[PDB]
């Protein structure tokens, strides 16, 4: 609605790894044939459709936008995981939290090694 | 971890394995002709140092 | 299940760093060296 309305938005999905689990359990019980790890085959389309639609109007369509902030738990850092990197493939940009830098003291872990974003040089202010 | 994690851990700990024993092999080789070579000088410098402990 | 060459890179424990710096840090210095000897021949080529 707010990006439709030429207003600006942000949305933060707190977890995705949550909803996908109660698809699952939805999914399950409808009796519908389980796939990888049980999840349904359509746990990639789940997000994709559902990611797809932070969008960045045009000044024609208002100059709305909304950004999404979806949030993933991995398990023991296995990034390799189904959902990680379904979500991984479907996202632009990425922020790696570690626990090995939450511990050496490294607060917020964001690991920036790893940590990427497409857009980069564009969406920066010419100081920063 | 996963099976990716621990095969990959395995293989560099194989890596490690083989270059250790080799370096192992390499220095007792060069410790043998160390001795060898300082049996003579042993009795050399004994020598050498003979003076101070006499006087 | 075997072992093969460039593996101790490849898992990138704590082995692969320490190699990676004893690398970088050596070949640092090479560089240093090397273009101190370039900048004096450029000034020794002038003339």
């Amino acid at each position: 609605y707010f990006r439709d309305n030429g207003k600006h938005a942000l949305i933060i999905y707190d977890d995705l790894s949550k909803q996908a689990v109660a698809y699952r359990q939805m999914s399950l019980l409808l009796r519908r044939p389980p796939g990888r790890e049980a999840y349904p085959g359509d746990v990639f389309y789940l997000h994709s459709r559902l990611l797809e639609r932070a969008a960045k109007m045009n000044d024609a369509f208002g100059g709305g936008s909304l950004t999404a902030l979806p949030v993933i738990e991995t398990q023991a850092g296995d990034v390799s995981a189904y959902i990680p990197t379904n979500v991984i493939s479907i996202t632009d940009g990425q922020i790696f939290l570690e626990t090995e830098l939450f511990y050496k003291g490294i607060r917020p872990a964001i690991n920036v090694g790893l940590s990427v974003s497409r857009v980069g040089s564009a969406a920066q202010t010419r100081a920063m | 971890a996963t099976l990716k994690d621990i095969t990959r851990r395995l293989k560099s700990i194989k890596n490690i394995q083989k270059i250790t024993k080799s370096m192992k092999m390499v220095a007792a080789a060069k410790y043998a002709r160390a001795e060898r070579e300082l049996k003579p000088a042993r009795v050399y410098g004994v020598g050498s140092l003979a003076l101070y402990e006499k006087a | 299940v075997r072992s093969s060459a460039g593996a101790v890179r490849d898992a990138g424990g704590a082995f692969g760093k320490r190699e990676q710096a004893e690398e970088e840090r050596y070949f640092r210095a090479r560089a240093k060296e090397q273009l101190a000897a370039l900048k004096k021949h450029h000034e020794n080529e002038i003339s």
